[PDB]
């Protein structure tokens, strides 16, 4: 039998380790035990960064990674994790799916060693705040928390608010006291923070779409039997529906949580933030050389 | 679901040596990485120690570490903790986790509740 690593930032509880042994119970399944594979969750292997390394090494078989997070080594992926370029998930899918995608998913191969299996919903941000958010003049003026990352700084500056960078533990009572006004995330961790505590207002604003690539080592890729890979990318997407269904199913649990303890839900028209969003669709674009963005977002 | 079962426990003396067993039913085993926690009265729950089933690592806590072993017997679908030079601070109900596929046992203390399988846990009083 053969023992495939996989590696992983998520920790025991959460769902990309939950599809990760679902991953491993059915290839235990599809080949009769052929196939076993263990994982190393918790960032323990390290980061991302370092668990991409490995694959491109062949010292780790497996792991996830964001389409858009390819944007550090090849840069016009980052376009796909511009706030509102992707409208839903399905949007992110056909872009994978693109000559763009397909463009990016040869890069990956040919210079670091990365077979792109598939890509999963993983979660949309959205935000909460002290005072409704029917639409963008709502945002002007509003103390946006947001984790000091370029994009998530670029969402609330673009739709009028004043981003208010502040480390994670020290959210909850800063907006318990308004210091803050409010913060985006997606749904699960706004649960488990507890910030529906201390927020009576929840936006669909639907900004940042989020996926997970799944990510075989070329390298392994090699060595593994013509069945075997088979057994693999089909185990990989029989996962993959049940990890999109069990994504969107939570956010849907969540939303009639947040509902059943008072929180004021509102569905703001989001054209209005995908116009607000123009200017770093220009910067994208004259920085990377063609005119990408328009052409993502027709998809 | 995996069934676990404890083996071993009791009153043992200050400075005494205890084995504790735990048996697994299934043929999942092999396949899991195995734990040990231990939840003194009034206090948080600690993960004392586990056991890989594929790279052969250990974990310990830094307050049964020189002290305590853990091994594993697959033959008979088994961990053994080994408690060697036992301390009063060592007083608590002990509890078998099991979770599968995992590779490295120190991640078993990051979300305990969600893990494969345990047993109903076994006291262990030091006098």
């Amino acid at each position: 039998a053969t023992t495939l690593k996989m590696g992983m930032q998520a920790s025991v509880g959460s769902v990309e380790y939950n599809s990760a042994k679902m991953l491993a119970d059915t290839l235990e399944e599809m080949s009769q035990g052929e196939i076993k594979l263990a994982l190393y969750p918790s960032a323990q292997l390290g980061d991302d960064r370092a668990m991409l390394q490995q694959l491109t090494l062949g010292d780790l078989d497996i792991t996830y990674a964001e389409f858009g997070r390819m944007g550090l080594w090849i840069p016009r992926a980052e376009a796909v994790m511009l706030p509102y370029v992707a409208k839903d998930f399905d949007h992110l899918r056909r872009m994978f799916e693109s000559d763009f995608g397909q463009g990016v998913r040869d890069e990956m191969l040919q210079k670091f060693n990365w077979r792109a299996l598939d890509t999963w919903y993983n979660g949309t941000r959205e935000t909460t705040s002290n005072r409704p958010l029917n639409s963008i003049e709502d945002f002007k003026g509003l103390k946006l928390r947001v984790p000091n990352a370029k994009q998530n700084l670029n969402y609330a500056k673009l739709s009028g608010a004043s981003p208010t960078p502040m480390s994670f533990s020290e959210v909850y009572l800063a907006l318990q006291t308004n210091a803050v006004d409010g913060q985006e995330n997606p749904l699960p961790t706004i649960k488990t923070m507890k910030f529906y505590e201390v927020q009576k207002n929840l936006a669909m604003t639907h900004h940042i779409v989020n996926d997970q690539m799944v990510i075989i080592s070329e390298s392994t890729w090699q060595k593994l039997s013509d069945t075997d890979k088979d057994i693999i990318q089909k185990a990989v997407q029989k996962v993959g529906d049940a990890h999109t269904q069990t994504v969107k199913t939570q956010e849907a649990e969540l939303v009639s949580f947040f509902k059943s303890e008072g929180i004021n839900v509102t569905y703001p028209d989001l054209e209005p933030f995908r116009e607000a969003m123009q200017p770093l669709y220009k910067e994208f674009d004259s920085n990377i050389g063609q005119p990408i963005v328009s052409k993502l977002a027709a998809m | 679901q995996v069934q676990l079962v404890e083996s071993g426990g009791g009153l043992v003396q200050a400075g005494g040596s205890l084995r504790l067993s735990c048996a697994a039913s299934g043929r999942t085993f092999s396949s899991s990485t195995m734990g040990w926690f231990r939840q003194a009265p009034g206090k948080e729950r600690e993960f004392v120690a586990g056991i890989s089933w594929s790279d052969g690592s250990t974990y310990y806590a830094d307050s049964v570490k020189g002290r305590f072993t853990i091994s594993r017997d697959n033959a008979k679908n088994t961990v053994y903790l080994q408690m060697n030079s036992l301390k009063p601070e060592d007083s608590a109900v002990y509890y078998c986790a099991a979770e599968r596929w995992l590779a490295t046992p120190q991640a078993m203390a990051v979300t305990p509740n969600a893990l494969d399988a345990w047993g109903q846990g076994t006291q262990v009083t030091v006098s």
